[PDB]
């Protein structure tokens, strides 16, 4: 068989890869900002007063 | 005791109430001379702790009352010198549990949204601090509003999202950006 | 409940701008951190308490993340101090 | 018949009593508190800008 099953044309093909490629790009950007942002925070709140700093706010405000 | 309290607390509110309609108050001034507006905005440090239940109806009076003296122009005198915007942060505080919920933020936002539009341009500086410091907060809540227990809830909604949109507009916060 | 954990993905990236920035310099921004929390309370209190299949697990992570993004300014800022 | 049928005693009855009398209090107090919170913002909010207020903030704030 051939001639068609389900497929797509090189002119819609390239675009759909340049799609993905983008899209690929967005998210590993996305994730790596994410897994940054997570480090300097658990570098920051390592140092000390880790459970602390919850725990005024929960004898302060309403638990 | 636990009913004494609350029926004195709620008595004061007829009094004040009574009296405007009869722009100043004698009794408003009456209980700053007793320290008792004094001791009253210290004791709302904790509310959390506090917050059917005898105490949660208790404290439904106390911040009734406060709305009612934020009203006259009196009032933001005598209150804004109480320091209210400390005692309030200290605490933390910012289908039918969450009902009682919302109940107690538009409590507090209608002592503090009052308040600032009472006097003038002498609280607004507040204000904004108060929604820049709690920023984010009031906007998930403006979005949202934008069976019986559904309709309860919603309704909270929408005094809640409409008590601070009155700061905003009041407090002139569009003007900062 | 996707549309909702956007909106939360929003608040937390403005909460992370203002956390960060006013415990950065020191006691020279804390005046203004302050002033948004009270400005804007009650809103914070919600999302302190909340957090006290797919989407509902991501909507209720951007919601820690949410409520710890406020607890480091009011520790950072010294809110509890005012009050 | 008689002699108790799903009854209550005299003194259950009178804490009954009372412990109804007092809700009906509450109940009543807050109803009219709420009532009048509704009726003051109504007279302060029928002055104007009815509804530039929230239109202001929906063209600012992501609607």
């Amino acid at each position: 068989s051939g001639t068609g099953l389900g497929e797509v044309d090189v002119d819609t093909y390239l675009s759909n890869l340049q799609t993905k490629t983008t899209l690929s790009m967005i998210a590993d950007g996305l994730e790596r900002s994410a897994r940054d942002f997570d480090a300097f925070l658990e570098e920051n709140v390592t140092l000390e007063w880790e459970a602390q700093r919850k725990r005024i706010y929960q004898h302060f405000g309403i638990k | 005791d636990t009913t004494c309290q609350t029926a004195a607390m709620i008595l004061l509110n007829a009094l004040v109430h009574t009296s405007r309609a009869s722009v100043d108050c004698p009794i408003i001034d009456a209980l700053n001379r007793l320290n008792f507006i004094g001791v009253l905005v210290d004791s709302l440090k904790e509310i959390l702790n506090e917050w059917a239940s005898p105490s949660q109806q208790y404290t439904s009076a106390k911040l009734a009352l406060l709305l009612q003296l934020c009203q006259t122009r009196q009032g933001a005198k005598y209150v804004l010198q109480a320091n209210l915007f400390r005692a309030l942060e200290q605490s933390g505080v910012f289908v039918v549990a969450l009902e009682r919920h919302y109940a107690l933020l538009v409590a507090l936002a209608r002592v503090v949204g009052a308040a600032v539009t009472a006097r003038g341009a002498h609280n607004i500086v507040q204000g904004r601090k108060f929604l820049t410091q709690h920023r984010g907060l009031v906007v998930h809540v403006l979005k949202k509003n934008a069976i019986l227990a559904q309709q309860a809830l919603e309704e909270r909604i929408e005094e809640l999202a409409e008590a601070f949109m009155l700061l905003i507009t009041a407090t002139g916060f569009l003007e900062y950006e």
